């Protein structure tokens, strides 16, 4: 009759309908994603084309239900994720217009090719060719030129459409009763439950900036050991009491370290663990790959799988001819089926993402008896945090050596678990401060704070401050950095990743600490242990049910995020990290670039500046470069574009460098650009109508 | 000779529970069955030492439910078959029978339904096939297009890869009365 007596069979209404169009729409993703045809891509457009419409429908009808006059905790919060619309307040052309620019945004990013500077016919697109450089190559000049072919082929298409971009999205969230876009991406980490003492959306900034300040000696010692070893390959490349340049990091966008491991290994004749060989020698398969891993989640007392696991989902690669995206994931189908879609193989990496896989399965089964709005983690750190800590203690070389994979004759000693340590640091301490300078940085933009025409700036100035990394060549307002990795350009959340770090060891401490672990935190297996199984199996359950700080409370006994466990983590690699940076200078200093020593100074003194005044500036110094190679008899084609601008103040002065045409690894020496200029001054500044004495030539 | 206890679990179909029928109406098939049956439970009487205490009318109430629902089909509980689509008496005597069916009741295009919504609860062998419309506040609304008016029968959507909870399970209920005898089956 009234409210709180009408809200509760409206969504009993829509639970019992929501469960069937959802499980439909997830038979047709499945169906599709094992099975990639032209038949099975249709099918999602007429299956979660009626979900998208239901759910919409069923929004447009719960905000007749006031979250006022209702106490009751589940059916409160289930119109908190209600209400809140599927459909945004946006206009039918402005909504066509996101669309097509998310669409144009993904269709760059994935069909983007950058070809070589000398035979210009071959082209590398981002992950066939320009990761593999990214990855593999230690060459200098080829990784320069796969960084900035990027960005420039690529991110300059993106950044007009990231801008229209922003503001799209700025006027959608506005219309959600938020006030910016990273607002409405924070409406996770968001919880009420008396007198005003929840989590608010400021609150995550806080914390974020708190915890990253907490993280900054380990992550600069982790940085200077990196440097160091950085200079017994790339000589006179890298400052040493410099930022690392941007190119040099293990991929495209310095994201993971991971692949600098090789380059820098400590005690590199001790082998590292690979039970590959054992792996194949023993005859196993992916069969006996989740067989182990569903043992393992058994042994600490968590259920074992409910059999539609082992028949419909797959778990090798397809015999029979179906196309198949071999990505690992889990999928929580609906209707109580559990599935993993992966392409696995006898591999040791593959062993520990089944464990990471099924550990997502095993947070999905938890919450099955929950209602649908709340079958989800409790935020969106929880579920890969879950992930990520069931695959740590499986990793772990006592694991290992139990089921016979590793000898008992192999050496556990102290330098294995510094090499461990440093690959780990690499995976997870060294992502860290990038994840949290992105995502501050699209916060900023987001909010207003870095204005249209200071969004490179803002953000290679934070890169240098933050990460630490410095760029190799100058990036003026018509690139887009950003926008160059997968996250931004397809309008992905991005602090997840921070968070789930964070939430990752903090369960990990409080379940080594629950199943009475003896020696260090990174040598611990929760494995036999009922009583670690009890208290995760008792979150993983609550879903979202329940505010995501009282269940961090249940589990870990703090409501607040804590880094203290990750500290206590890579205590013996930051104690061996504090003895090995003792002659070596610990931090960084911004001012240092790769181009810094060979820039030229210029300042102004006043006819007026425009845009149009730096391009006939640049004109200028590419003619004067000309005239200059042309009587040392050395016919080189200087453009504009081989003139870069940098520490553009528009107002006095700015920095600029000269650089060889068709190799962007090729700055022009500074002497030369100086004898340039003295040989060139009079028609350098003719058609400005100024002396020597406002444009000085520092 | 003849004792008739069958053709009511041999049945090629069963209807949803919402529409559950009895029979007007020999206890070895039950252990020695045909289908291994999953749920058990008998009230009152024992399946042991059974056929003792002879009774006079014994009504199957047979029909399909959840994988999760075999639980309400019990004295004294409370569900939404409960409620609204089959009740037992409290001092309820007899055995309730179930057994998964996702290789027959799930296979065909047909549809299984459950009475989700009604005004007020239900009593015990009490049938209800009513097709209007479930306002929230009263009356009959007769338009799905409006606030506060759903469909009361709802679809269970069997499909054979919902896996157990959700799979089709098809419970026969044998209810006894203990007290009546008009000297008729002994
Ligand atoms: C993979 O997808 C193809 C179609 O993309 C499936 O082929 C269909 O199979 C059904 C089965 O009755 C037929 O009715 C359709 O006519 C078929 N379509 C085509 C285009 O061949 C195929 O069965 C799928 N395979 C699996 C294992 O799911
Ligand atoms: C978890 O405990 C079980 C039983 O305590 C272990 O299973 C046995 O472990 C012993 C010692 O390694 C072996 O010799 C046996 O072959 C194992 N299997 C049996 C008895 O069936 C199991 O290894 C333990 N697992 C971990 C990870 O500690
Ligand atoms: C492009 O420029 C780079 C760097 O100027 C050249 O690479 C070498 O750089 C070192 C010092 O950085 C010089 O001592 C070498 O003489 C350079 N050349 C070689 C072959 O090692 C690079 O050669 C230039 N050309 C191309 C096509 O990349
Ligand atoms: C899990 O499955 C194995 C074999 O399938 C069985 O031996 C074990 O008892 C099962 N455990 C649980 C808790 O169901
Ligand atoms: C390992 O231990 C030995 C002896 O305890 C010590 O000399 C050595 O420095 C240690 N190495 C590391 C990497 O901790």
């Amino acid at each position: 009759s009234t409210t709180e007596d009408r809200a509760k069979i409206f969504l009993d209404n829509f639970n019992h309908e929501a469960e069937d169009l959802s499980y439909q729409s997830s038979l047709a993703s499945w169906e599709y994603n094992t099975n990639i045809s032209d038949e099975n891509v249709q099918k999602m457009d007429e299956a979660g084309a009626k979900w998208s419409a239901f759910y919409e429908e069923q929004s447009k009808l719960a905000k007749n239900y006031p979250l006022e006059e209702i106490q009751t905790v589940p059916v409160k919060l289930q119109l908190q994720i209600l209400q809140q619309s599927g459909s945004p307040v946006l206009s039918e052309d402005k909504s066509k217009r996101l669309n097509s620019i998310l669409n144009a945004m993904s269709t760059i990013y994935s069909t983007g090719k950058v070809c070589k500077p000398n035979n210009p016919q071959e082209c590398f697109l981002l992950e066939p060719g320009l990761d593999n450089i990214m990855g593999t190559s230690k060459d200098y000049n080829e990784r320069l030129w796969a960084w900035e072919g990027w960005r420039a082929e690529v991110g300059k298409q993106l950044r007009p459409l990231y801008e229209e971009y922003v503001v799209l999205k700025n006027e959608m969230a506005r219309g959600y009763h938020y006030e910016d876009y990273g607002d409405y991406w924070r409406r996770d980490y968001e919880t009420e439950e008396s007198s005003g003492s929840g989590y608010s959306r400021d609150q995550l900034m806080k914390d974020v900036d708190r915890i990253f300040t907490e993280i900054k000696p380990l992550y600069e010692h982790l940085h200077a050991y990196v440097r160091t070893k950085l200079m017994d390959t790339y000589p006179f490349h890298i400052s040493p009491t410099g930022c690392l340049p941007a190119h040099l990091l293990g991929d495209m966008w310095g994201r993971f370290w991971t692949n600098l491991y090789p380059l820098t290994v400590p005690f590199g004749q001790k082998p590292n663990i690979d039970v590959t060989d054992a792996m194949v020698n023993q005859g196993w398969d992916a069969n006996r790959i989740f067989k182990e891993a569903e043992k393992f989640f058994v042994s600490v007392g968590l259920p074992n799988m409910t059999e539609g696991f082992w028949n419909n989902s797959m778990l090798t690669e397809p015999g029979d001819g179906r196309k198949v995206v071999c990505h690992p994931t889990a999928w929580d189908l609906g209707k109580g089926d559990f599935r993993i879609k992966m392409c696995t193989k006898v591999t040791m990496e593959d062993f520990l993402t089944a464990h990471h896989e099924m550990g997502h399965i095993q947070y999905d089964m938890a919450y099955a008896t929950q209602p649908y709005l709340l079958r989800n983690g409790a935020n969106e750190g929880f579920h890969e945090a879950v992930g990520e800590v069931m695959s740590l203690s499986v990793a772990t070389p006592k694991h290992l050596k139990t089921m016979g994979l590793l000898s008992p004759d192999f050496l556990e000693d102290n330098e294995t678990e510094i090499n461990f340590l440093l690959k780990q640091a690499l995976n997870i301490v060294g992502t860290l401060p990038f994840t949290y300078m992105l995502e501050k940085w699209r916060w900023m933009v987001f909010r207003g704070e870095i204005p249209k025409e200071e969004w490179m700036k803002k953000w290679w100035e934070m890169k240098r401050d933050l990460v630490g990394v410095v760029e190799p060549v100058p990036h003026d307002e018509t690139y887009c950095d950003p926008a160059s990795l997968f996250h931004v350009a397809n309008d992905y959340s991005f602090i997840r990743y921070y968070t789930r770090t964070i939430f990752e060891f903090q369960f990990h401490e409080a379940l080594c600490r629950i199943a009475q672990h003896d020696g260090p935190l990174h040598k611990c297996d929760i494995s036999n242990s009922t009583d670690a199984g009890k208290k995760l199996h008792q979150m993983l359950s609550v879903g979202k049910s329940q505010p995501w700080t009282v269940t961090l409370k249940d589990i870990v006994d703090s409501r607040n995020m804590d880094v203290g466990p990750l500290l206590r983590y890579f205590e013996p690699l930051y104690t061996w990290l504090q003895e090995q940076n003792r002659k070596s200078h610990v931090g960084w200093n911004t001012d240092w670039s790769p181009y810094s020593d060979q820039s030229i100074k210029v300042r102004i003194s006043l006819y007026e500046w425009n845009d149009n005044e730096m391009y006939l500036f640049r004109s200028s110094v590419a003619y004067a470069m000309r005239e200059y190679f042309s009587k040392k008899n050395q016919p080189i084609l200087f453009g504009v574009e081989n003139v870069w601008v940098s520490n553009l103040k528009p107002r006095i002065s700015f920095n600029f460098h000269v650089t060889s045409p068709g190799n962007v690894s090729d700055i022009i020496p500074r002497s030369e650009v100086e004898g340039a200029i003295r040989m060139s001054r009079s028609r350098i500044n003719d058609a400005f109508r100024l002396d020597d004495n406002s444009l000085e030539f520092l | 000779n003849l004792c008739p206890f069958g053709q009511v679990f041999n049945a090629s179909n069963f209807p949803s529970v919402y529409a559950w029928e009895r029979l007007r109406i020999d206890y070895a098939v039950l252990y020695n069955s045909s289908s291994s049956f999953s749920t058990f439970k008998c009230y009152g009487v024992s399946p042991t030492k059974l056929n003792d205490l002879c009774f006079s009318s014994v009504y199957a109430d047979y029909f399909v439910v959840k994988g999760d629902d075999v639980r309400q089909i019990a004295p004294a509980q409370t569900g939404v078959i409960a409620d609204y689509n089959y009740k037992l008496p409290d001092d309820f005597t007899g055995c309730v029978l179930a057994w998964n069916t996702n290789s027959v009741d799930s296979k065909s295009g047909n549809n299984f339904y459950y009475r989700l919504f009604r005004h007020g609860k239900i009593k015990p062998y009490e049938r209800d096939i009513s097709n209007v419309l479930y306002n929230s506040a009263g009356g009959t609304c007769s338009s799905i297009s409006q606030l506060g008016c759903y469909e009361p029968l709802k679809s269970y959507g069997f499909t054979p890869t919902v896996g157990v909870g959700y799979q089709p399970y098809r419970v026969v209920v044998l209810s006894f009365e203990l007290l009546n005898a008009p000297a008729t089956v002994c």
